[PDB]
RNA sequence: CCUACUUCACAAAGCGCCUUCCCCCGUAAAUGAUAUCAUCUCAACUUAGUAUUAUACCCACACCCAAGAACAGGGUU
RNA sequence: ACCUCGAUGUUGGAUCAGGACAUCCCGAUGGUGCAGCCGCUAUUAAAGGUUCGUUUGUUCAACGAUUAAAGUCCUACGUGAU
């Protein structure tokens, strides 16, 4: 990881870049030949939004996701990680990855929030039983996650 | 709000009916029984 | 305590004496009512915590009345307070800055000219009044065939709902 | 086949290890003997019974 | 902007950023935008020194900076 | 056993006080637990005519957590009765107004729709924050486990767990991040 | 060390099978409360109905009287079991 | 802004952005290209 | 209603169950081929 | 509400007089990733952007009454 | 031609109106063949308002004078035990 440092001296500002210490993948992945980190470490369908220890490894210091060309994630797992990161941010599980810079907003505890809180209109007219307007929960991208319960996940409530 | 015109289950505009996993499993079970019946009648 | 922004002081209980004209320097008449403060005293004080409301409360009593026509509990309360029973007691919401010891008298000078005030009172009771007078309904014509319908309400509701909506304007006490 | 510890890496329910059959059969025999000795010594008061009668 | 100077050692590696910066800054569109602005693409770690019309100097050491970052800083200082 | 008739009956049909902590808990699961306890369906001696309900005290109801976007999508509807008196207030607005209405309404809906529901709601006690009255606290008997385990934040994860979790990829050395 | 259920409440369950395996024996002696898990012994109509409802955590409805019809319908000599 | 069930970029400068829960065609050179899903 | 209708005629519940049971099930290739060499 | 005017006259009225106090959202923008540009963001987020309305009101025989169908209510020092 | 013919009184008007928004006016907003004034178009908004007359039974229509506007509808083409 390189960091750009700028110093203003007199009227001659300098700016350079220094390569700090970089993390290294843990030795001996359980499943070598995996084309991406997840499928290589046997995590294809065994992580959720709350697995911050996993998600943060693909996180910019301010909460943004990292590109595929850098992370090495396959497309599907990259989408899954992005959605899990969004859900974790909305649930407040990443308090040290906040946006760079605040009036006090009401504190409502959330989790498994698919949509941005400010982009969903209230369901004033829920439909009849056969056409009910249901509130999405979680993400369909995780529909294939390992299900230890007999009943599958209910992605809509 | 949310009216089904006329009578449910008969008209052109019927109340939608959806098959549950329970019903699917029941039908599959009956199909398995009938397949075994075919086998035992084939001899 | 000295006055501070956001402070609410106590009011009074006056007696509506009447009305009279009053002309301003621009030659404009104004009808002005007379409110006489008759034996207005602070009677009870309850703090924020005691009353559970957002503001403390001061009870103010006015228009001393006969002790022979009051309940025993009220007579005991006024005997403890040291004042004759009052006709009306009203509760004023105040900040703790404006707390006043019970028994203190209040005077019309509590207000001053140029101030703006709110006055609450029981309106003149007109009894069970018809819809026309109570709600200003237009009513029906006096002539042109109208049979026994000149001041009656029209349709009170619609046929579909098969009922009368709560809060419907109907004849009643005004 | 190692999987890093995640919310879904392992089943939610705790892992249970049943006793080995030999030692468990020995314990079964010991418990049966204890209850049999209780019956022999009459260390019981009222007895209730679930009995299938009629239907 | 008054003058722009880019220095680098091509036989030494880690010069792609500065070389691309030179190509982009010397692109005919920029020089036509400011003909008065003078580019001196010397060459001899790699550095870029920009002197503006207000006598203000920006120094970008492109050893570990990508061309996009260098150009963004250059444009930001142009805006001032 | 060996109790007298009246003490035995009292012990059997005694009402217990349970405590639920709603911090970061789904109001629906809280309501399910509370409704079971209030109806007394957790007692083997249960019967709808036995009035075997138990007191449920739910604290921190202000800090309940809704799954999904229910805070903005769930609408609580009511009608004052007067024309134009239809009020539809979102879950977030209702929570901000009354910090107990969400759980109260969830329990009310989950309870059976008969004449005992209001008595069960009387037995129910709800408190927005950690504070509980002293008499209620003394009445409390048992604390029920929270239906939802609260996930740990990164700030809460210990360094040992972070070290145990492996690094899944080698980031390029010359990346600004 | 395996226990099908915790033994900290109620009886201590021990399951067994007779040698023939045709009958299950259960040894469940009751557990006594430890002395350390114990504490030392310490040493108008409207308002009335409201007070009673507050006291017994019920609604006002049950505290109102009933008519002669219901009062005389109530059975004053109900059958008694045990 | 015109409401369209199908969004089309009517020139090079039009761009698609998903905002407040729906897609928008925004354009600065030709504001009349502004479309809302 | 005729056998052929301008709208999608509602199927008898048993026919609906038959169709749902006889829906196409794609072959699941165990390990996803995307992340195999 | 009755000080005037008017109908009128111990009063009721208007044609007379007096008092009447907060929002709502469609979009327009900052910073910024997925996609190191850019991007108003069903990304995290910062403003216009406020509701969770706030405050206000009410809170204890008998005779007469501005209280009233009855009842009830106020006064009787 | 499914309820009602051992009766579900049915045009227009008066009276009182409840509701929808697919908004006529007032509010906010994007576009314009938006210079300004008028406009047109679209998003959001139903809290409030949405005139008086001549002929005609007219609902409507025309016309006269206005208005910020003189909205489209549903309500047994709302409402005749008013
Ligand atoms: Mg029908
Ligand atoms: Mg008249
Ligand atoms: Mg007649
Ligand atoms: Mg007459
Ligand atoms: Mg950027
Ligand atoms: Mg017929
Ligand atoms: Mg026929
Ligand atoms: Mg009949
Ligand atoms: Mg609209
Ligand atoms: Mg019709
Ligand atoms: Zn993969
Ligand atoms: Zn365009």
């Amino acid at each position: 990881f390189r960091e750009v440092v700028e110093t203003q001296e007199g009227k001659t500002t300098i700016i350079e870049g220094r390569i700090t210490a970089t993390p290294k993948e843990s030795p001996n992945p359980p499943n070598p030949s995996g084309q991406c980190p997840i499928c290589r470490w046997n995590l294809k369908h065994k992580y959720n939004y709350d697995d911050v220890l996993l998600l943060s490894q693909f996180i910019r210091p301010h909460g943004g996701m990292l590109p595929r060309k850098i992370t090495g994630l396959c497309q599907e797992e990259h989408r899954k990680i992005e959605e899990c990161v969004k859900m974790a941010h909305r649930a407040g599980l990443l308090p040290n990855h906040r946006p760079r810079l605040p009036k006090s907003k009401p504190q409502l505890n959330r989790y498994l929030t698919r949509w941005a809180p400010g982009s969903v209109k209230p369901i004033y007219k829920k439909g009849p039983r056969w056409n009910r307007v249901r509130m999405p929960v979680g993400s369909p991208l995780l529909r294939d996650n390992v299900c230890y319960s007999r009943t599958p996940w209910k992605l809509y409530h | 709000r949310g009216r089904i015109p006329g009578r449910q289950w008969i008209g052109k505009h019927r109340r939608p009916r959806f098959v549950s996993l329970r019903a699917k499993q029941n039908m599959i079970r009956r199909l398995e029984i009938e397949a075994e019946n075919h086998y035992w009648l084939s001899m | 305590h000295p006055w501070e922004p956001g402070s609410f002081r106590v009011g009074l209980i006056a007696l509506k004496l009447g009305m009279m004209p009053l002309w301003t320097k621009d030659g404009q008449k104004h009808v002005v009512t007379l409110l006489q403060v008759q034996d207005c005293h602070v009677l009870k004080y309850t703090s924020k915590e005691n009353c559970n409301g957002k503001m403390a409360t001061l009870s103010v009593g006015g228009k001393t009345v006969s002790r022979f026509r009051k309940a025993t509990s009220i007579l005991e309360f006024y005997r403890e307070l040291g004042l004759p029973p009052k006709q009306t007691v009203k509760i004023f919401n105040i900040t703790d800055n404006a707390a006043i010891k019970p028994g203190t008298p209040l005077y019309a000078a509590h207000f001053r000219p140029g101030q703006y005030v709110d006055v609450t009172a029981k309106t003149i009771g007109k009894g069970f009044q018809g819809v026309m007078k109570r709600w200003g309904f237009k009513g029906q014509p006096a002539t042109h065939g109208q049979t026994k319908t000149h001041r009656r309400p029209g349709a009170v509701a619609t046929g579909d709902i098969g009922r009368v909506w709560p809060g419907t304007k109907m004849p009643g006490k005004m | 086949g190692y999987v890093p510890k995640t919310s879904l890496s392992s089943p939610p329910w705790p892992e249970v290890v049943l006793p080995d059959p030999v030692e468990e059969t020995r314990h079964h025999a010991e418990v049966v003997k204890k209850v049999n000795e209780m019956i022999v010594t009459g260390q019981y008061g009222r007895l209730f019974a679930v009995v299938h009668f009629a239907s | 902007v008054k003058q722009v100077r880019v220095q680098f050692c091509p036989f030494e590696k880690n010069v792609e950023s500065t070389r691309t910066f030179l190509q982009t800054v010397s692109s005919e569109k920029v020089r036509s935008t400011n003909l008065n602005c003078s580019v001196i693409a010397d060459v001899r770690e790699p550095c870029v020194d920009v002197l503006f019309g207000d006598g203000h100097r920006l120094i970008m050491r492109g050893a570990h900076l990508t061309a996009l970052e260098m150009l963004t800083a250059f444009a930001s200082h142009i805006r001032a | 056993s060996s109790f007298s008739r009246a003490p035995q009956q009292w012990a059997t049909f005694a009402r217990i006080w349970y405590l639920l902590d709603g911090k970061m808990q789904p109001p629906g699961k809280l309501a399910a637990m509370a409704s079971i306890r209030l109806q007394g369906l957790h007692k083997p001696v249960y019967h709808a005519l036995s009035d075997c309900g138990d007191h449920v005290v739910i604290m921190n109801t202000r800090h309940i957590a809704f799954s999904g976007n229910k805070w903005e999508q769930k609408v609580y509807s009511s009608h004052t009765g007067y024309p134009g008196g239809f009020r539809q207030v979102t879950a977030a607005q209702l929570h901000l107004r009354d910090p107990v209405a969400i759980v109260k309404l969830a329990i009310y809906g989950m309870l059976p729709k008969n004449l005992h529901r209001r008595t069960m709601m009387e037995r129910l006690h709800l408190f927005p924050d950690e504070y509980i009255p002293e008499d209620i606290l003394k009445n409390l008997v048992e604390e029920l486990p929270q239906p939802r385990k609260i996930p740990k934040r990164l700030d809460e994860y210990t360094q040992e767990e972070i070290d145990a979790f492996p690094r899944l990829w080698t980031p390029p050395e010359d990346y600004r991040l | 060390t395996y226990s099908p259920l915790p033994d900290d409440y109620n009886c201590n369950v021990e399951l067994a099978l007779t040698s023939d395996g045709r009958t299950i024996v259960c040894y469940h002696p009751s557990v006594d409360i430890p002395y350390e898990h114990t504490k030392p012994i310490p040493r108008e109509e409207g308002p009335m109905i409201e007070q009673l409802s507050k006291m017994f955590f019920t609604t006002k409805h049950r505290w109102y009287p009933h008519g002669r019809y219901h009062r005389c319908r109530k059975n004053l000599n109900p059958p008694k079991d045990r | 802004f015109k409401n369209k069930t199908v969004l089309k970029k009517r020139c090079k400068d039009c761009y698609l952005v998903k905002r407040r829960g729906r897609w928008y065609v925004y354009c600065k050179t030709h504001p009349r290209h502004k479309q809302r899903q | 209603s005729k056998a052929v209708t301008r709208h999608r005629r509602v199927m008898h519940f048993q026919r609906q169950k038959l169709m749902a049971v006889t829906e196409y099930i794609p072959p699941k290739p165990a390990i996803h081929p995307s992340c195999l060499p």
